[PDB]
């Protein structure tokens, strides 16, 4: 018995992998302000970040 | 006998006058008690984040 079979076939895949520790990247968009008398140079505000 | 006799860095006219960083407390003008910070840091949270 002779016999031949020729298949073919085409695959598809989609994946999606996740850092539960860095999950996203956050920018913020902010606006400094004075009220007071005096101008300051070189300013630096220390930011705190608070979810919950 | 010595500059600074309570041995912070003010020395006792410093104390005495009041003449120095004026937010120090009052008490500490007398050349017996330490101008001296006394820091300590408190806990309130902690973030547990699973990599
Ligand atoms: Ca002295």
């Amino acid at each position: 018995s002779t016999a031949v079979q020729d298949s073919n076939g085409e695959s598809w895949n989609t994946g999606l992998s996740i850092n539960k520790g860095e999950s996203a990247y956050i920018n913020a968009n902010v606006r400094y302000y004075n009220t007071g008398t005096a101008p300051m140079y070189k300013v630096t505000p220390t930011t705190n970040l608070v979810l919950d | 006998l010595e500059s600074n006799t309570a041995g912070d860095p003010y020395t006792d006219y410093e104390k005495a006058s009041g003449s120095f960083d004026k937010a120090i407390k009052t008490e500490a003008r007398d050349p017996l008690v330490a101008a001296y910070p006394i820091v300590g840091v408190g806990m309130e949270k902690l973030i547990i984040s699973t990599n």
